[PDB]
């Protein structure tokens, strides 16, 4: 209430709050994960770490190009596989800041088509029993992909994803969140991307005494295995915080299980082709 | 005056009269109803043992139990087999005690809090799992050293030789059972009713009194963790009725992604899914260490 002698108190428009003596209106406060804040700056220098460190293997392996340890593997896979680990890290760079209308809609199924894309690439070479059956390798690997496409695509078509400006939380404060669309969508994604994990995990425990490039099966078992680890404790964490760190959380899982894969897979044979050059067609 | 308009009581202030001409303002520990006409009692949120959720972690934290107890029986019927004898007979007994104390920290979370368990909340859990943690760095270096043996051994008395075993745990776990008292006696934590948050709900919880402690906590048994695994890396390449290298960065692996993926909860959230978040990262952490290593041996 502004002037003197006031019959009521008039109510305030639905954009504002009110001073705290009662005098006047002043503007409501928004939130949301921003670019400034001190708990984002150390997820954006992770992740960029991350990326640099892609892009340094992907130097060694296309520059020692001509060694045996590195035609021992398939090569076009290997590429693959780095160009999928270098979007995941610039993925999670697309869960922070300022929720668009676009934003909302390419959280989910980047991630879920970069991982698919790396998944099926350590399924086409785990041990060859796979593939005794039976060029033929990136045809399986389109296949594997193209099924989380076309459930991408229905999705976007039968309910996008957009903005959603809460006022349910907090009465001074204004929420900027996403709606998901749809349920089944999402599960449906989920339950593939583990399946294809489940399989792979699978062979390679079966595959995992066979001391074929280093021993590189076991590698990819315990890379699975941290990869569960993480997203089975994703349930609790991200069931219990409520207001802007579920973008935090989903951060730290996916840079998690990046590392996850690129780790395990790559470090011993990077250690490998940078120091110590003395295996060649003998320990390969 | 004869002529008036009605206007309903704001949030928190009733009235029961025909013409109230006034909102008379609701008691202490008391609010307002749905139709503003009678003050009714707060609700007092905690983790109660009423509710299933309280029945569930403690119906999890029995079974952790019952496991260990079996597990040290078979190291007690099966205490002379060359695999048994292979592992430290006697630090492999200090360790299954020490899980033991881990499960059983969790229980000191459930029911209304008071100025002991507050106060005892936390340090039984930092120093049960240091212990482990200890024990299983000793065990390590002293295989080690044993296979990086030139030439032969010369302890002068046989008994003595097993106190240097024992004695390097204490001289750990020192450095926290020091932290603790120095904290508790100078800050101790006490209870705290806390009704300012939420207007409708009088919460019960504790208050750290002083943080510092909490950090220093942390960074100890962290900075042990850092150590387990570098020795774990330089145990790799000893043979298998020996080897413990996988179990060991398992293990300690899961106790980061779990203390690291609850953060943000921890952070944010207040109430009683806090400590819900907590017992279940502590029993987490404990099977997790409990079935890396004890389990491969037991199946064998
Ligand atoms: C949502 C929650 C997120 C929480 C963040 C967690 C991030 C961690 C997850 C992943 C990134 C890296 C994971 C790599 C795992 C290593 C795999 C492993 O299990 O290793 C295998 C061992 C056993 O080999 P073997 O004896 O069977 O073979 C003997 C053969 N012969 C005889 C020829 C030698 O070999 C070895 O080298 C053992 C040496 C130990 C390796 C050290 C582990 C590296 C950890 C890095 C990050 C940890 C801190 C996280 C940051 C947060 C701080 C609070
Ligand atoms: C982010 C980084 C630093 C995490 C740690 C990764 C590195 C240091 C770890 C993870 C997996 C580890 C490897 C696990 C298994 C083996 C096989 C063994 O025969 C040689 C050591 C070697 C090759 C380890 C070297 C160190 C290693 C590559
Ligand atoms: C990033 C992550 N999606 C997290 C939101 C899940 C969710 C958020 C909100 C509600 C629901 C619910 F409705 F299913 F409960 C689920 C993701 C993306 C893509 C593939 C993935 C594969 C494995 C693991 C995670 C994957
Ligand atoms: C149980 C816990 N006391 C509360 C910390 C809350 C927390 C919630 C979420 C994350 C974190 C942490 F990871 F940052 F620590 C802390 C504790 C007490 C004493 C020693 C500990 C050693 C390791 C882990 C926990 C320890």
């Amino acid at each position: 209430s502004d002037e003197t002698d006031a019959s009521a108190c008039n109510k305030c428009p639905d954009d504002f709050w009110s001073n705290e003596n009662h005098t006047s209106c002043i503007a409501k406060e928004i939130e949301f994960l921003s670019w400034t804040e001190p708990f984002g700056i150390a997820l954006t220098l992770f992740a960029v770490l991350g990326i640099f460190l892609t892009a340094f293997v992907l130097g060694v392996f296309i520059k020692f190009r001509n060694t045996p340890i590195v035609k021992a593997t398939n090569r076009e896979l290997s590429y693959l596989l780095l160009f999928s680990l270098l979007c995941c890290f610039s993925s999670s760079l697309f869960f922070i800041g300022e929720p668009q209308d676009w934003t909302c809609r390419l959280r989910q199924p980047a991630f879920g088509i970069s991982f698919v894309l790396c998944i099926s690439c350590i399924l086409v070479k785990t041990n060859r029993v796979l593939l005794v059956f039976e060029n033929l390798q990136f045809l399986l690997v389109f296949l594997c992909t193209f099924m989380q496409i076309v459930i991408c695509v229905i999705w976007l078509y039968t309910a996008p994803p957009s903005s959603y400006r809460n006022q349910e939380l907090e009465d001074e404060i204004i929420f900027i969140t996403c709606h998901e669309g749809s349920l089944m969508a999402l599960g449906f994604l989920i339950g593939y991307t583990c399946l294809l994990a489940a399989i792979c995990f699978f062979f390679a425990f079966k595959s995992r005494k066979l001391p074929e490039n280093f021993n590189e099966a076991k590698f990819i078992t315990f890379s699975m295995l941290i990869f569960f680890i993480v997203w089975i404790s994703f349930i609790p964490a991200y069931a219990s915080t409520y207001g802007k760190f579920v973008s935090a959380v989903e951060v730290i899982a996916i840079l998690a299980a990046s590392f996850g894969l690129l780790a395990c897979i790559f470090f011993n044979k990077i250690y490998i082709i940078l120091f110590k050059p003395s295996r060649n067609t003998i320990e390969e | 005056t004869c002529c008036f308009e009605c206007v309903e009581c704001p949030d928190g202030e009733y009235s029961d009269e025909t013409d109230a001409s006034a909102c008379n303002k609701c008691p202490d520990d008391f609010w307002s109803n749905e139709n503003h006409t009678s003050c009714i009692a707060k609700e007092i949120e905690f983790l109660s043992w009423t509710e299933p959720f309280g029945i569930a972690l403690t119906l999890f934290a029995v079974l952790g139990i019952f496991l260990t107890a079996f597990v040290l029986g078979v190291f007690i019927k099966f205490r002379n087999t060359p695999i048994v004898k292979a592992t430290n007979r006697e630090l492999s007994y200090l360790l299954l005690f020490s899980l033991l104390c881990c499960f059983s920290s969790s229980l000191f979370f459930i029911g209304e809090p008071q100025d002991w368990t507050c106060r005892l909340r936390q340090p039984a859990f930092g120093i049960s799992f240091v212990l482990c943690i200890s024990c299983i760095l000793v065990k390590t270096n002293r295989v080690l050293l044993v296979f990086e043996a030139k030439i032969p051994t010369s302890f002068h008395r046989k008994w003595w030789g097993l106190n240097l075993q024992f004695l390097l745990v204490f001289l750990c776990t020192f450095m926290q059972i020091v932290i603790c008292v120095i904290w508790l006696y100078t800050a101790p934590p006490s209870s705290y009713r806390n009704q300012e948050l939420e207007d409708e709900i009088i919460f019960i919880t504790c208050h750290e009194g002083s943080l510092m402690a909490l950090g220093f906590l942390i960074g100890y048994t962290c900075l042990l963790a850092a150590i387990c695994f570098f020795f774990a890396f330089k145990s790799r390449k000893l043979p298998e009725n020996f080897n413990e290298a996988k179990f060991i960065t398992f293990s300690m692996l899961i106790f980061f992604i779990v203390w690291i993926s609850f953060i943000p909860a921890y952070a944010s959230t207040y109430g009683k899914f806090v400590s819900a978040v907590e017992v279940i990262a502590i029993l987490a952490a404990s099977f997790g260490l409990l079935a890396c290593i004890f389990f491969n041996k037991i199946y064998i």
